[PDB]
C-alpha cells in the first residue's frame, strides 16, 4: 500500500513508536531518528519522503512520557536526556563563537538541531540558541560569499559532480 | 467650550518613546544586521485610524462586488482561459499574502525603534486583509463563475503540480526563513518593489480586457495598501545603513534577494500573462525589461545608492535567460496538465500570430510543437495521447531545480540550458544556474525541499490524482484539462489507461 | 476622451461577443461553494472559516497540514519556516480553532473604524459640553497623567508579546487572532495616550509628553513588578503558545483586569472623570472579545485534544504556576498606589472584594479549566500584603 | 450568569406603545373627518437604531457600487 | 440560464453598439456641478448642499423659492401647501440655513449605525465582565428604573414636539434639521428603554415593563412642570419655529442638561453606575450635535438676517420670555428630587454651582444670542425654592 499522505511504512514506524513506554527508550530513538534521516548530513535518504512526518509522530511520544516524568522546574529547565538546558545552550554558543570557519560553524549549529530539537532541549533555550547560532553562522558564510569560484567551492563542500553542462 | 478631539499623528508623535529599555530588550532572531533604534516610519498612524482608512476601502469594493458587478453577471461573462487563469493569480498569490503576515511579524520583532516596528506593523494587518481579499476572489469565482472547480479547492488541489513548489519559494519560505533582513529583502525590497506592485495593476489590466471586473475591483483595493509596505523596506535598509556589517553583507543578500524572486516571476508572470489570457496588453519582453531594468534596477534601487545598496550582480545574467523563459515553461505546463488544478488552452490562429509577431522565431519551435501535439489528439481523451509522452518519446528529462523547485528541460529550451548534476552523502542534485548552485553547495542544510518526480516515483499518475483530490463534483472527471471547452473533458480513467507512471529523472546518471 | 481608450472585454462589441461564444453553456462544476471540504465548527460553514481556514500552506507533518514534503527554503541551520519545535504544545489538528467571534480583516476593521469615528464624536460633544469642569484636578494631574499613563507602557508591553506569535503562529485561524489579541493591546495603549492628548488640548497648563508617566513606569515602585513581569513574557518568552497563554490566561487577567476595571474602572467615576471610563469601556469589551479566542484554542482545542488534553493541560498548569507568582508580585507593588489617594477615597473592605472578584473570575474563567487547583484565600492575602 | 447579553429593537418595540401618554391637548393639530384608532398597532418592529443600521447597509452596497466598479 | 434571458445595454453587443453609435463625441457641456447655481456656505460647494438645497418646490413668494405660481392643489379653504403664515419669523431666504456637520441621510444613519453595533458590543462586554457587581442597588432599582426612566417619556414628548415642523418647515435645510433633531430624541427615549431592558436581562428581579416610570412621569410631583412644559410644547404650539426654537434654545438647553448632565450625568457615577453614563454621552453628543443646527438657523440666518434682524431678535426674545417661566417651574419640581437620595450625595452647594453652570451655558449659548437680558442669580433663586 503506497501513498503520498498514507502508506505502509508510515503505518509501520507508528506500530514501532507504540512500542515506547520509556522516555528513555523514546528520547533516544528519537536522538538516533534525527542521525539517521534528517539534514544534509543524515546517515541514509531511504526515509526522504516519510521521515518529516514520522519524526513528528516521534517527537509527540517523547513529549508526552516528558510531561508525565518531568516535574515543574525539570520540564522547564532540563533535557529529556537529564542534561541541564542553560548549560548546553552556553556551550554550544561558546564553541560557535570559538568556530574558526563557516565549515566548523556550519556543523555545530546541525549538530546542536539533530541533538536537542524539541522535545528534547526546551523550546525557550532551544529557539534562544537558533537566533544565537544561526547569527553567527550567517556572518562567516556571507562574508566575500562571490570569492570563491564554483569549481574550487564543489570541492570544498566536497561534492561529487555527475555533470556539467554549459553552452555559455 | 468649543468642540475638541485629538486625531492620529497626534498621538502618533509620542509613540516612538513607548519602547523603554531593558537587559533583553532585543530580537529574538539570528541577523548579521543592526536595526538603529531610533528610525522613523512615514506614516503616522494607529491602530483606529489604520481600520478607518481601510474599512472605506472595503465599503466600495464589496459594495461593488455584491450589488453592481452581481447584477451584471460579472462573474461569468469572463473568457474560460482567463477563468482558469485566475485560479492560480490569485489563490498563489494568496500565500504571499498569508506569509507576509508572519514575515512582517518577524520584523516587527526585528525593529527596536517602536516607529519601526509600527511600519511593520501596519503591513501584518494589510498582508492580512490581502489574504482574505484574494480568498474572496476564488471564493466569488466559485460561487457566481462558469467553473468553480479549483477556485473552491486551490488551498489542498494545488498540492499536486509543480508549479506551487516554486510560489512557495518565493512567497511563503522566502520571505520567513533566513535573516530577517534577507527576508525583507525578498518581500519587500525585491518582491513587492520590483514585482507584485507593478504586477497587481497589471493583472486588472489582463482581466479587464477578458471580461474579469471582479479582480481589478479587489486588486486595485489591495494597490492602495502597497505604498506603505514600499516604505517598509527602504527603511529597513536606512535602519541598517549605519552599522559596518551592512557593508559586508547587505549587497549579497540583495543579489540573492533579486535572483529568488525572478527565478521564479521571469517565466511564471510571462507564461500566466500570454499563455492564460485570450485578449493580449502587452508582449512580457517589454514589460519584463521595464520593471526590472528600467523602474527597479534603474530608479528605485538608484535611490538606495546612497545607502550602500548596488545593482544586483546577477542582474545582467538575469535578462539574458529571460527572453524565451516563460515560453520554455508552458511547454512544461501543458505537457504536465494532469497535475494542475485549472485547465489549459493550446493558442489559438490569432493569439500564434500573436507570439511570432512579437518573438520572431516562436513558432518554427513552440508553435509546430503545438499543432503536433494537437493534430494527435493531446485535447481528445480517447487519444491515449498526454503531452509528457512527447518529451519521453524525443528524450527530453524534465528537472526540478533542487533550490527554486522551477522545471527546466535544457535539452529542449530555447533559452538557458545549461545543467549541474551533484551527488553528496548519497543523495544527487539537478541545478538549472550558477547563482542557485551556489546558494546550494554554500547552504545544502537551507534547500532540502523533495520535488515531485522524487515524491511520485513509482506511482502511476491518476493515483496521485485521485488521493490529492485533483476531482471534479462528479467524483470523475478531473479538475485539470488540455482545453477550456465544455465538452470533452478528461476522467479519471482517461488517465488511469494510460498507465503512465512517474521516473526520476536524475537516476539516468547512475 | 469621453470613451477613453482602454477596451473592456465586459462592455466592448466585439471582445465581449467572442468571450460570449466561447463559453460552456453551464457552469463546469455544480459545486460553487469555496471551502467546502473544511470541517464546519457550526452547523454551516461561515464566509470566515472559508476565507481562512488552510490559507496557510503546511505539510502534513505539521498536525493537520494538507501540503507535502519540506519547505523549499529554510533558515541557516536548517530550521523550517514553520515547525512543530517552536511550542511545547501538542495537538492533532492546528487548524481546529475558531474565532467564536468569526473575525477576519473586513468585520476587524469595521468594528475599529466604527470606534474611532464614535470616539472622535464623543470627544467634542464632552469638549462641548464643558464636562470637564466636574474632574477633580488631583485625580486628573496625578492618577490620570502618570499612573493611567504609566499603564500603556504595560499595554504597549504585553502588544509586543505578541510579535514572535504573528511569525510562529501554526495555523492560519491561530495567526489571525493571535494578530487581533496584539492589535487590540497596542490600541489601548494608544487610547490612553490620546486622553492625555485630549486632556492636554482642553486643560491649559496639562503636559501630554510621557515623560512623567514613562518615568514612572520604569523608575516608579507600584509598576515596578508589573514592569519586571512585562519584559519578562515578552523577551524571555521564545514559545508562542506559553506567550498567548500567559499573557491572557494568566497576566492580564489578573493583574490587568485589577487595574483596569477594580481600580480605575471603579474610582475614577468617583472623581468626576466619565472620560478615563469612556476609554476603558474599550479595552474591556476587547479584554472580552480576545478571551473567547484564548479560550477557544488553549480549552476547546489544545486542553481538550482528542489525544494531549493530559499533556496540554500538564504543560499550562505548568505555565499558570509559572507566571502566576510574578502576577501576584505584580499586584502586591501596585497595591501601594492606594496609600497614594486622597483620605476617605476607598477602604481595606473595598478592595478586599475586588481582588476576590478579579481572582474568582480568572478561577472561573481560566484556572478551572485546565485544572489548576488554586487557592483565592492565599492569593488574595498574599496582594493584600502589599498595602500600606 | 455574566454571559455576553444585549438587547435588540424588538425587545424595546414591544414598550413603545406605552410611550404616548393622555391629556386633554393630546390630538392631531390638522382638519380632518376621520378619527385614527388610538391603538392601531405597526408591522415593523423598529427604533431609530436599527433603522439606521439597515439602512447604512443598504448605502454600502449603493455607493461602493456607483463609486467603484460602475465608474471604472 | 447561465447568461440569463434579459439582455442589457452596457454589456450586450448588439445594444451597446447602438448605444455607442448614437453617443456624441464629448459631453454636450461641460459644466458636470449639479447644483452649481447654488451659493456656497464655505469654499467649496458641498455634496451635502448639492444634494440638499432647492430640493423644497417653493416659488418665490415664500422667501427664497425660484419656482413661480401657486400651489397646484391646496386645503379645503384655501390654505397653501407652504406658505409664510405658518410662522411668525421672517427672512430673506429660507434656504440660507446650513446643518455645520453637513448631514445628509447617508452621513445621518451611517453614525447612527456605528453607534448601535458599538452599543452592542458594550453591552455585550459590559456583561460578560459583571461590571453590574458593583453598581448600589437602591440607586439601580429606584432612581435609573423609576426616575432616569420616566425621562424617557420627556424626551418622547420633545421628539413628538418635532411632528407638526416635519411637515411645515419652509425649506430643505431646514427640514431635513429638523427631522434629525426630533430623531434624535426618539433615540434617546428609546436607548433610556433599552438601559431597562438590559437590566432586566442581568439583574434578577428588574421589570422592564413601564408601568412604573409611566405613573412616575403621569402622576408623580418630581416632574410634573416638565410634563406639563412638554404638553405645552407639543400641542400648543403651531408655529414649526416656536416648537423648534423654545425646545432646543428654552426647555431642553436649561431643563434637559440639568437633568441629563448635572442630575444623572453628575450622581450616577458616585453609586457605581457605569452604564447610565454610556447612554448619556450619545445624548449629550446629540445635544451639542443639534445645538449647532439650532445656533445656525435662528442666530446665523434668522437672528442676523440682514432685513429681519431686529424683528426676529423680538419674537425669539418673547417666545424665550413665554417659555423660561414654565422651564423654571420644571426645574423647581425637578429639585424635590434631591430629597429622595441617601443622605450625603450631594448638598445645596452643589445643586446650586450645577444649576449655574447650565444657567451659565444657556446665557452664553443661547440668550446673549437674541439680546435676552437674563438674570442668572433670579433664574437660579427662583429653581431653589423647589428644594425641600
Ligand atoms: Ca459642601
Ligand atoms: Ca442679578
Ligand atoms: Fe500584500
Ligand atoms: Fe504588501
Amino acid at each position: 500500500k503506497l501513498g503520498i499522505h498514507s502508506n505502509d511504512t508510515r503505518d509501520a514506524w507508528v506500530n514501532k513508536i507504540a512500542q515506547l513506554n520509556t522516555l528513555e527508550k523514546a528520547a533516544e530513538m528519537l536522538k538516533q531518528f534525527r542521525m539517521d534521516h534528517t539534514t544534509p548530513f543524515r546517515n541514509s535518504y531511504e526515509l526522504d519522503n516519510d521521515y518529516l512526518w514520522i519524526e513528528a509522530k516521534l517527537e509527540e511520544k517523547v513529549a508526552v512520557l516528558k510531561a508525565r516524568a518531568f516535574n515543574e522546574v525539570d520540564f522547564r529547565h532540563k533535557t529529556a536526556f537529564g542534561e541541564d538546558a542553560k548549560s548546553v545552550l552556553d556551550g554550544t554558543v561558546a564553541k560557535m563563537n570559538a568556530a574558526k570557519d563557516k565549515w566548523e560553524a556550519e556543523k555545530i549549529h546541525i549538530g546542536f538541531r539533530q541533538a536537542y530539537k524539541p522535545p528534547i532541549m526546551p523550546v525557550n533555550y532551544f529557539l534562544d540558541g537558533e537566533r544565537q547560532l544561526g547569527t553567527r553562522l550567517m556572518e562567516l558564510r556571507n562574508l566575500n560569499y562571490y570569492d570563491t569560484p564554483l569549481e574550487e567551492l564543489r570541492k570544498q563542500r566536497g561534492v561529487r559532480v555527475v555533470h556539467l553542462q554549459s553552452p555559455h | 467650550r468649543a468642540p475638541t478631539s485629538v486625531n492620529a499623528q497626534e498621538v502618533h508623535r509620542w509613540l516612538q518613546s513607548f519602547n523603554w529599555d531593558f537587559k533583553n530588550n532585543r530580537t529574538k532572531y539570528a541577523t548579521k544586521y543592526k536595526m538603529a533604534n531610533e528610525t522613523k516610519e512615514q506614516f503616522k498612524l494607529i491602530a483606529k485610524e489604520y481600520a478607518r482608512m481601510e474599512a472605506v476601502k472595503d465599503e466600495r469594493q464589496f459594495g461593488s462586488l455584491q450589488d453592481a458587478l452581481t447584477r451584471l453577471n460579472a462573474g461569468v461573462r469572463v473568457h474560460p482561459k482567463w477563468n482558469e487563469t485566475m485560479k492560480v493569480v490569485s489563490n498563489f498569490l494568496e500565500v504571499g499574502e498569508y506569509n507576509a503576515i508572519a514575515a512582517t511579524g518577524m520584523l516587527w520583532d526585528s525593529a527596536q525603534a517602536a516607529e519601526q516596528k509600527n511600519g511593520y506593523l501596519a503591513q501584518v494587518l494589510d498582508e492580512i486583509r490581502h489574504t482574505h481579499q484574494c480568498a474572496y476572489v476564488n471564493y466569488y469565482f466559485a460561487k457566481n463563475g462558469q467553473d468553480p472547480a479549483g477556485h473552491n479547492d486551490a488551498r489542498r488541489t494545488r498540492t499536486i503540480g509543480p508549479l506551487w513548489k516554486g510560489m512557495k519559494r518565493v512567497f511563503s519560505d522566502g520571505f520567513i526563513s533566513g535573516d530577517a533582513v534577507e527576508c525583507s529583502l525578498n518581500l519587500q525590497l525585491v518582491g513587492e518593489a520590483c514585482f507584485t506592485n507593478p504586477l497587481i495593476v497589471a493583472v486588472t489590466e489582463w482581466a479587464a480586457a477578458n471580461g474579469d471586473e471582479i479582480t481589478p475591483t479587489v486588486f486595485l483595493s489591495i494597490e492602495t495598501d502597497e505604498l506603505r509596505h514600499m516604505a517598509n523596506g527602504y527603511q529597513t535598509v536606512v535602519s541598517i545603513a549605519n552599522d559596518p556589517a551592512s557593508a559586508k553583507y547587505l549587497n549579497t543578500d540583495l543579489n540573492n534577494a533579486f535572483w529568488t524572486q525572478q527565478k521564479y516571476f521571469t517565466p511564471v508572470l510571462g507564461m500566466l500573462f500570454e499563455y492564460g489570457s485570450k485578449f493580449k496588453v502587452e508582449p512580457w519582453v517589454k514589460t519584463w525589461d521595464r520593471w526590472v531594468y528600467e523602474d527597479w534596477g534603474g530608479i528605485w534601487i538608484g535611490r538606495l545608492g546612497k545607502y550602500g545598496v548596488e545593482s544586483p550582480r546577477s542582474l545582467k545574467d538575469a535578462k539574458q535567460d529571460a527572453y524565451w523563459a516563460h515560453h520554455d515553461l508552458y511547454l512544461l505546463a501543458y505537457a504536465l496538465w494532469p497535475t494542475g488544478f485549472f485547465r489549459l488552452a493550446l493558442p489559438d490562429q490569432e493569439e500564434m500570430e500573436w507570439f511570432e509577431a512579437n518573438y520572431p522565431g516562436w513558432y518554427d519551435h513552440y508553435g509546430k510543437i503545438y499543432e503536433e501535439w494537437r493534430a494527435r489528439g493531446c485535447e481528445d481523451p480517447s487519444s491515449g495521447f498526454i503531452p509528457l509522452m512527447w518529451f519521453i518519446e524525443n528524450n527530453h528529462p524534465i528537472y526540478i531545480d533542487r533550490v527554486s523547485q522551477v522545471p527546466f528541460c535544457p535539452s529542449l529550451a530555447k533559452g538557458a540550458s545549461t545543467l549541474r548534476v551533484h551527488e553528496y552523502n548519497g543523495e544527487m542534485h539537478t541545478f538549472s544556474d550558477q547563482w542557485g548552485e551556489r546558494m546550494w553547495l554554500a547552504e545544502p542544510e537551507r534547500y532540502e525541499c523533495q520535488n515531485i518526480f522524487e515524491q511520485y516515483e513509482g506511482r502511476e499518475l491518476s493515483e496521485v490524482i485521485a488521493e490529492l483530490h485533483g476531482l471534479r463534483s462528479d467524483g470523475k472527471t478531473l479538475i485539470a484539462q488540455p482545453h477550456v471547452r465544455g465538452d470533452k473533458l478528461w476522467t479519471l480513467d482517461d488517465i488511469k489507461r494510460l498507465n503512465c507512471v512517474f521516473k526520476n529523472p536524475v537516476k539516468a546518471f547512475n | 476622451s469621453m470613451l477613453g481608450e482602454r477596451r473592456r472585454g465586459l462592455t466592448d462589441p466585439e471582445m465581449a461577443a467572442v468571450i460570449l461564444k466561447a463559453l460552456p453553456e453551464a457552469p463546469l462544476d455544480g459545486n460553487n461553494k469555496m471551502g467546502y471540504f473544511v470541517t464546519p465548527r457550526w452547523k454551516r460553514l461561515t464566509e470566515y472559516e472559508a476565507l481562512t481556514v488552510y490559507a496557510q500552506p503546511n505539510a502534513d507533518w505539521i498536525a493537520g497540514g494538507l501540503d507535502w514534503g519540506d519547505w523549499t527554503q529554510k533558515f541557516h541551520g536548517g530550521r523550517p519556516s514553520w515547525g512543530n519545535e517552536t511550542t511545547e504544545l501538542r495537538t492533532v489538528d492546528w487548524f481546529k480553532h475558531r474565532d467564536p467571534l468569526r473575525r477576519w480583516h473586513a468585520p476587524y476593521v469595521k468594528d475599529k473604524a466604527e470606534e474611532w469615528r464614535y470616539t472622535d464624536r464623543f470627544l467634542q460633544g464632552y469638549s462641548a459640553d464643558g464636562q470637564i469642569r466636574a474632574m477633580n484636578p488631583t485625580w486628573r494631574d496625578e492618577f490620570i497623567n502618570r499612573y493611567w499613563g504609566a499603564f500603556l507602557f504595560n499595554e504597549y508591553g504585553l502588544f509586543n508579546a505578541h510579535s514572535q506569535g504573528a511569525r510562529e503562529a501554526l495555523s492560519d485561524v491561530t495567526r489571525v487572532s493571535l494578530a487581533f489579541w496584539g492589535f487590540d493591546k497596542i490600541d489601548i495603549a494608544q487610547m490612553i495616550q490620546l486622553e492625555r492628548g485630549f486632556l492636554a488640548k482642553i486643560v491649559p497648563g496639562f503636559d501630554e509628553s510621557t515623560a512623567v508617566p514613562k518615568a514612572e513606569w520604569t523608575n516608579g515602585e507600584v509598576y515596578k513588578s508589573a514592569r519586571l513581569a512585562v519584559e519578562g513574557l515578552w523577551q524571555e518568552v521564545f514559545d508562542w503558545n506559553e506567550s498567548a497563554f500567559s499573557v491572557h490566561a494568566v497576566y492580564d487577567a489578573l493583574f490587568g483586569q485589577f487595574v483596569r476595571r477594580e481600580f480605575f474602572q471603579r474610582l475614577a467615576p468617583r472623581f468626576g472623570d466619565n472620560l478615563t471610563p469612556f476609554f476603558i469601556n474599550q479595552a474591556q469589551t476587547y479584554f472580552q472579545i480576545a478571551k473567547q479566542g484564548v479560550q477557544d484554542l488553549y480549552y476547546n482545542c489544545l486542553g481538550d485534544d482528542p489525544e494531549f488534553s493530559d499533556y496540554n493541560r500538564t504543560v499550562m498548569r505548568n505555565w499558570t504556576g509559572k507566571w502566576l507568582e510574578p502576577t501576584i508580585a505584580a499586584l502586591r507593588d501596585f497595591m501601594g498606589l492606594f496609600a497614594k489617594l486622597p483620605a476617605g477615597t476607598t477602604d481595606k473592605e473595598e478592595i478586599t472584594a475586588s481582588l476576590y472578584r478579579v481572582v474568582d473570575d480568572w478561577i472561573e474563567d481560566y484556572a478551572s479549566r485546565i485544572d489548576f487547583k488554586a487557592d483565592r484565600d492565599q492569593i488574595v492575602k498574599a496582594v493584600l500584603a502589599g498595602l500600606k | 450568569n455574566r454571559a455576553p447579553t444585549s438587547v435588540n429593537a424588538q425587545e424595546v418595540h414591544r414598550w413603545l406603545q406605552s410611550f404616548n401618554w393622555d391629556f386633554k391637548n393630546n390630538r392631531t393639530k390638522y382638519a380632518t373627518k376621520y378619527k385614527m384608532a388610538n391603538e392601531t398597532k405597526e408591522q415593523f418592529k423598529l427604533i431609530a437604531k436599527e433603522y439606521a443600521r439597515m439602512e447604512a447597509v443598504k448605502d454600502e452596497r449603493q455607493f461602493g457600487s456607483l463609486q467603484d466598479a460602475l465608474t471604472r
